[PDB]
């Protein structure tokens, strides 16, 4: 069943993607796409506290930027719809230690959805329910199941245009978000062809065996936070170096100094 | 929320019985059950546990060889088998719903299990000659 | 699990049933009590040791100390003449037990 469990920061220059599989080497390339804007204000949501739960749903608008600095495989994966009820499709990503599932289907989603870990008395095995993110399936059109792709910060960029949806993601080793480049390389896109208007995080949650699972005192967690934007559509210069990577990019409306290197 | 049984059946000592418990779709597909029986006068025993959707099943210490419980997607139907029957085991037999956690019952916790909230009709079965 | 076998009072006091096990069973795991009319299937009333299910009176109490349990009612009505079963998970034997049955006799 369900169970009733309920800052900003500068972007600086992340968020840059490859926007075609061409390739090409020393060479400046302008193209006008969804990017997020350089310096915006970006959203920082500390999911668990300390345990204070606040988990909220949020407006998919254009297209997601999201990133997380997280190494404690709290956060499991997304979902996306219109209503999050059977009256309309939705799309649910799911990730674990070995593989990565993909559905659309009618799911009817709890209020606050999360996926329980449970462990065996021998510390030997151990499983997962998620049958506290949903109540129901049916209808259920599309299935894909690939390899998972969840001081490490993941950088993720969702799009849905044109009856596709499409995910580039980053890996990068840091030591709030750090300064320079690193282009998201695309990772999927899948012909769905559904309405998507809001969006919700899927975290990951253990079991404590001294109190009934259907109150929060069966539950326990780390602390768990996480990045959001928002992508607008911009004209971007982007620079290919002579290995084929893009190591730099130009906003041709941040300031006037931009749109003066933008229009040479 | 409702489980459908099967009606009552008659049987002559040394023969099989099979009794049925018909479930919806999705109480079913997340639920763990187990069967009931009791004897008319006496106090309540437990037969065995089931749990469809992971294929475990537990017995109870004096009906290990002599009870078979199975489960068939189709139709979402729980099963139970009696052999080798007795001129004593006629009774009443209950298909019974755990409010408790499939998964905890599956880690080796078993402390909230005890709890059944929904009940079958029941199945009168007769062992005679 | 052992209780009495009867009980008996008039409409209107408090009535208490006891439930008396060991501690591979009770003392471990937690206890259940149902009840059930002589025309139909038992009933839950009492489960995680002290919850009601939605529909059950606030008269249905469920307390415990030690390897021992106990069921009071609160303003015996003359439609409580039932069966009442006190019911637990046994490690040892690994399954359920139930207490046995206890009848109310209400007269008046
Ligand atoms: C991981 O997900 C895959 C794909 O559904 C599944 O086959 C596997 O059993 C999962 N493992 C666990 C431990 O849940
Ligand atoms: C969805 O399933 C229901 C029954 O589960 C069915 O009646 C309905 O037709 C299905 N939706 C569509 C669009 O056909
Ligand atoms: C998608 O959903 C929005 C908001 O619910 C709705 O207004 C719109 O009509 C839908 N789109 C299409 C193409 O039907």
């Amino acid at each position: 069943q369900c169970v009733n469990l309920t800052a900003y920061t500068n972007s600086f220059t992340r968020g840059v993607y490859y926007p075609d599989k061409v390739f090409r080497s020393s060479v400046l390339h302008s193209t006008q796409d969804l990017f997020l804007p350089f310096f915006s204000n970006v959203t920082w949501f500390h999911a668990i506290h300390v345990k204070r739960f606040d988990n909220p749903v949020l407006p998919f608008n254009d297209g997601v930027y999201f990133a997380s600095t997280e190494k404690s495989n709290i956060i499991r994966g997304w979902i996306f719809g219109t209503t999050l009820d059977s009256k309309t499709q939705s799309l649910l990503i799911v990730n674990n230690a070995t593989n990565v599932v993909i559905k659309v289907c009618e799911f009817q989603f709890c209020n606050d959805p999360f996926l329980g870990v449970y462990y065996h008395k021998n510390n030997k095995s151990w499983m997962e329910s998620e049958f506290r993110v949903y109540s129901s399936a049916n209808n259920c059109t599309f299935e894909y199941v690939s390899q998972p792709f969840l001081k490490n910060l993941r950088e993720f960029v969702f799009k849905n245009i044109d009856g596709y949806f499409k995910i580039y993601s980053k890996h990068t080793p840091i030591n709030d978000l750090p300064q320079g480049f690193s282009a998201l390389e695309p990772l999927v896109d899948l012909p769905i062809g559904i309405n998507i208007t809001r969006f919700q995080t899927l975290l990951a949650l253990h079991r404590s065996y001294l109190t009934p699972g259907d109150s929060s005192s069966g539950w326990t967690a780390g602390a768990a936070a996480y990045y959001v934007g928002y992508l607008q559509p911009r004209t971007f210069l982007l620079k290919y170096n002579e290995n084929g990577t893009i190591t730099d990019a130009v906003d041709c409306a941040l300031d006037p100094l931009s749109e003066t290197k933008c229009t040479l | 929320v409702q489980l459908v049984q099967s009606g009552a059946e008659v049987k002559k000592p040394g023969s099989s019985v099979k009794v049925s418990c018909k479930t919806s779709g999705v109480i079913f597909s997340r639920n763990a059950f187990s069967w009931v029986r009791q004897a008319p006068g006496q106090g309540l025993e437990w037969m065995g546990r089931i749990i469809p959707f992971l294929d475990v099943t537990n017995s109870a210490q004096e009906f290990q060889g002599r009870v078979t419980l199975n489960a068939d997607k189709s139709t979402s139907t729980v099963y139970m088998e009696l052999s080798s029957l007795r001129s004593e085991d006629t009774a009443i037999y209950y298909c019974a719903r755990h409010n408790g956690d499939p998964y905890d019952f599956w880690s080796g916790y078993n402390t909230w299990a005890g709890g059944l909230d929904v009940w079958g009709q029941g199945t009168t079965v007769t062992v005679s000659s | 699990l052992t209780q009495p076998p009867s009980a008996s009072g008039t409409p209107g006091q408090r009535v208490t049933i006891s439930c008396s096990g060991s501690g591979s069973n009770i003392g471990s795991n937690a206890v259940n009590w149902y009840q059930q009319l002589p025309g139909t299937a038992p009933k839950l009333l009492i489960y995680n040791q002290n919850q009601r299910p939605s529909g059950v009176p606030d008269r249905f109490s469920g307390s415990k100390s030690g390897t021992s349990a106990s069921l009071a009612i609160g303003g015996l009505q003359s439609e409580d003449e039932a069966d009442y079963y006190c019911a637990t998970w046994d490690d040892n034997l690994s399954g359920l037990v139930f207490g046995g049955g206890t009848k109310l006799t209400v007269l008046g």
